[PDB]
RNA sequence: CUCUAGUCUGUUUAAAAAGGCAGGGAUGAGCUGUGAAUAGGAGUGAAAGGCUAAACAAACUCGGAGAUAGCUGGUUCUCCCCGAAAUGGAUUUAAGUUCAGCCUUAUUUUAGUUUAAUAGAGGUAGAGCACUAAUUGAGCUAGGGCCUGUCAAAGGGUACCAAACUCAGUUAAACUCCGAAUGCUAUUAAAUGAUGAAUAGGAGUGAGACUAUGGGCGAUAAGGUUCAUAGUCGAGAGGGAAACAACCCAGACCAACAGCUAAGGUCUCAAAAAUGUGUUAAGUGGAAAAGGAGGUUUAGGUACGUAAACAGCCAGGAGGUUGGCUUAGAAGCAGCCAUACCUUUAAAGAGUGCGUAAUAGCUCACUGGUCGAGUACUUAAGCGCCGAUAAUGUAACGGGGCUAAAC
RNA sequence: GGCGGCCGUAACUAUAACGGUCCUAAGGUAGCGAAAUUCCUUGUCGGGUAAGUUCCGACCCGCACGAAUGGUGUAACGAUUUGGACGCUGUCUCAACGUGGAGCUCGGUGAAAUUGAAGUAUCGGUGAAGAUGCCGAUUACUUGUGGUUAGACGGAAAGACCC
RNA sequence: GGGUAGUUUGACUGGGGCGGUCGCCUCCUAAAGAGUAACGGAGGUGCGCAAAGGUUACCUUAGAGUGGUUGGAAAUCACUCUGUAAGUGUAAAGGCAUAAGGUAGCUUAACUGUAAGACUGACAAGUCGAACAGAUACGAAAGUAGGUCUUAGUGAUCUGGCGGUGGCAAGUGGAAGCGCCGUCACUUAACGAAUAAAAGGUACUCCGGGGAUAACAGGCUUAUCCUUCCCAAGAGUUCACAUCGACGGAAGGGUUUGGCACCUCGAUGUCGGCUCAUCGCAUCCUAGGGCUGGAGCAGGUCCUAAGGGUAUGGCUGUUCGCCAUUUAAAGCGGUACGCGAGCUGGGUUCAGAACGUCGUGAGACAGUUUGGUCCCUAUCUGCCACAAGCGUUGGAUAUUUGAGAG
């Protein structure tokens, strides 16, 4: 899995997440990027399963650079309890993604090839998405 | 039918359910009041023409300061700095007419 | 397993209590703070707990020198 | 003669504990008549908290007594004026009470409230990496081990384990070199007219609810729970949302068989619309997701074309060459590798699929002729399609119906 | 009134006669044991049955038996509890007919709890979240009698449970 | 000295109990003045110091790099860069270069009487404060000092003890005693402190109330559960999709275990069985199909289809499940987990008694065993049947078409 190593506090409070992305939102370090089309958390298990699906297309090509790191912990009171004592635990991490969130970043293959990986990644993601060329470079 | 949608749509119903003339006649009371406004250092007559009943603390308050208090009511007022301000506060509640 | 913590003190009520431009006669506390957030200038003193007060009346105005602000009395 | 297991009737009963079938004891710790004795914190008790006048975990009558209740219920004629609160603090307090806050009456006082202009203090939203932490990919390189002229001397090959540093790129309520909008405070000028304040008399309230935003907890579940701002209900009638305290419009002094309008509507039930330009074929309208999609309107890209594109039709669709092989076979179609493998080249790919142990065999990309303009892949929007899915009865337009009477 | 733990150990595997150790006032002997005690559990095996969570006979891993709050048995006894068998049967397959008192009709006498009243239908909804009374629609001549209890959150007892 | 008597035995609490908590201080939540809740998220605290206080004067860390007896990554020394990241008794925050940090000298202001004016505030309280008289400490002096860089280290009243003062002194003079000033004794911690002095059981229970508050149902929600669907790595001799589909993704159903506490505690009777059913289709059988890695027989998967049917017994209170025989099949669910003003009372959930466990005990146990009253004549709607009256346009008597319904 994908998770920070150590933490400050364990536990922290579910924001509203809203409006689109200013920021990690152009194609840097690749060709083909996933952006996003919508605002919502993106688990780090989710997250490695697209990683496998995307790395296990490419026979080799290139390379594929993850631009989004969870380190959210997502709590859960224990299954058959009340609603008392406080802020049960950690069960799983997520990520914070808005709509224009890269999300996601390949390089080497020819763009027919990375379009269908990127599909296939993109089937295992809970937002919609788009994949883009540099729409600057071909 | 689950009871948090049937709500959700009914309001969304009610909301989506207004009508484009009455729509334009408030677009074309809007456009009049601040080409008004725009002006300076002119006697314009106030109308009141929407209730205070339900509108927010703040506004009410400046309404009671420009003298109006039920609709229909009439008064007329220098336009300087204060009553152009208080006028913009309270622009979608009134209606100017110019006291040549 | 009950919380482990839910520990709260008072709350002080600091900030400044009167306004830049404001009118104070002499004595008058200006600023409640814990440290020197708001530093001396002419004519007004120090607390031991640095509170901020007026020597004489006249019209409090804050001051900003090298990015630290200074209340005065004129 | 005495008691009552089992069962039934009875159960507003014939009976405030019986009756019909029956059952147990019946020479004894037996049954029974007539007197007498033991009295309420006491009696008696082969012991069930049983019984002591049909009521016993402390009888009955009278008296204290009109006991005490922070609890429940009730509290009787009319009109006029003003008009809450369900918050804060404390509490052997949490369904109580008290002070403040909010109300009213009387007197005195005059200065709330909203703007505009000028001038002030924040650290929130947002943003940022300069601090504290988290973190992505390269570059670099200590240090650690691996390997090697090895002893453990000084060494060298570094796939790595990787500090620091450089470039690029991210995360944060308890990070901030930065930083608004509103809100808050002071002054002045206008505008509004008793809405402010002081003293005194009398209170009530201290169970709130939903809606629109910002949050915490929960499972970005609840008509959930707990806070902040405003509104309404509460304490508010009237019109609209088919019905529907909290939503929308709007504050009911009384009367009129007058008019103009707000929300919401104008085929009909049911008071009120017609014309203009398009869209929709699903009754969509008149519920909803991931996803699929030669539905269609409009606009725009990339391929491709009157020097013949696409679909069809007629041909070739090969030779070197079983590409070298792995394998047993692999002859284009188990599988490895590329196919920088060439030629005749019109065009023929180390072959698109079907199918053969292995081919063989049938097809396609590929290109030529007949035909004769848009086609083939995509992008953004306006409406649509499927996904669509519970139990009394059509039942997810209020009904009839509507192709507009829908958008 | 009380009557313990942990660890290691044999010509497979298993267990541990045995040994060590800590602690206590002392650490459960005889006998009994999935029991009126055994949670896991319908433990495991055998008997009974075509089929047995009950029953009987054992095994012992006794959550949480145990020696006058007696332990283990016992002839006889029991309107006690439990399992099996014979006989017998309307208990049942499966109900039918007949008999007596009510019920039904008429005459005489004549209550009751209950009751805001009432030209009190159904469905899909709505609503203090289960509607005779509200909305839309459907259905229905007026009024009695003999039957039946689905509803009127029916009647009865200021809920005994909970706070 | 429970033989007897009078009493106490807290509250908050997403019902109560169990557990946890109760005062004060720091930060976040807190939405840029102040304030603002929860059994929301992280910590501290019931002190320490005769200097670690006051004042005067003088100095500046930590880290990285670099050169060095042991000495190493890191001790002490020197330089460069960096410029407070170090250090401030003690948590955190706000501050701290003029340093509030480090060192040294002297010293006791860790003072008496006061205090304009304020902050915060229901009240009680708490906090800051220039300046003035007395008398010191340091300094040449100006000046600073009424403890500690700041904010926690605390406790009302009553009662009593100790020292001082000499005000009150029951006829007078004294005195006991009291008052005044200084000051000591409370895990009164449940920390605004009901007493100087206080634990449990009730299923033998009783009373006043509450749907302000739980258990059974209805309602909201769908975590869990169930039913599908999207992606297709693969398995399947090759062949993703005959079939299975992991890893993830999107929904519906309201049946399971739960969440909430909105209706009902001046009563909505709780599990099964019996009787009687009615409805949904997510179809167990019969019927119609598509594809199969479907030869045939027999299946597998999917689609359409609710007309009818869908077993008798053994064990258990059981629903459920297992088992024995059958059968074309032995469907899954809603309806107050259908149906007690229709029935049964085996189970659960009263008072008897017994076993094991817990408690010194009274007793307790979603541990077990045994015994243990199931009330009501139908007013209304509804339903099954049968009549009286009238209508159907003159009034009657036979025979029938048929909407519609079973």
């Amino acid at each position: 899995m994908l998770s920070p190593k150590k933490v400050k506090y364990r536990k922290k409070q579910r924001g509203r997440l809203s409006g689109e992305a200013q920021k990690g939102n152009k194609i840097s370090f690749g060709e083909y990027g996933l952006v996003s089309l919508e605002t919502n958390f993106i688990t780090a298990r989710q997250i490695e399963a697209a990683r496998i699906a995307m790395t296990r297309k490419i026979k080799r090509g290139g390379r594929v650079w993850i631009r989004i790191f969870p380190d959210i912990p997502y709590t859960k009171k224990p299954a058959e309890t009340r609603m008392g004592k406080g802020k049960g635990g950690v069960d799983h991490w997520n990520a914070p993604v808005k709509l224009g969130t890269v999300m996601f970043e390949m390089s080497g293959v020819v763009e027919e090839l990375a379009q269908e990986a990127m599909s296939l990644a993109s089937s295992k993601l809970p937002v919609k998405t788009m994949f883009v060329v540099r729409r600057d470079l071909r | 039918i689950k009871r948090k949608l049937r709500l959700q749509l009914k309001k969304a119903r009610f909301n989506a359910s207004r009508s484009r003339s009455k729509n334009k006649c408030f677009i074309k009371r809007m456009e009049n009041n601040r080409k008004i406004i725009s002006k300076n250092n002119i006697n314009v007559q106030v109308f009141l023409v929407r209730s205070l009943i339900g509108k927010l603390n703040k506004k009410v308050k400046v309404l009671k300061a420009l003298g109006l208090n039920k609709i229909g009511d009439k008064k007329v007022h220098f336009l300087n700095e204060s009553i152009k301000g208080m006028l913009n506060e309270t622009i979608n509640m009134i209606l100017l007419s110019e006291v040549m | 397993g009950s919380s482990k913590n839910g520990r709260d003190s008072i709350s002080k009520r600091l900030g400044v209590k009167r306004s830049g431009g404001q009118f104070v006669k002499a004595g008058e506390i200006i600023v409640r703070q814990r440290g020197t957030k708001f530093h001396k200038g002419k004519n007004v003193g120090l607390g031991r707990d640095y509170t901020i007060f007026a020597l004489s009346s006249g019209k409090v105005e804050f001051k900003t020198l090298k990015g630290r602000k200074y209340v005065s009395i004129v």
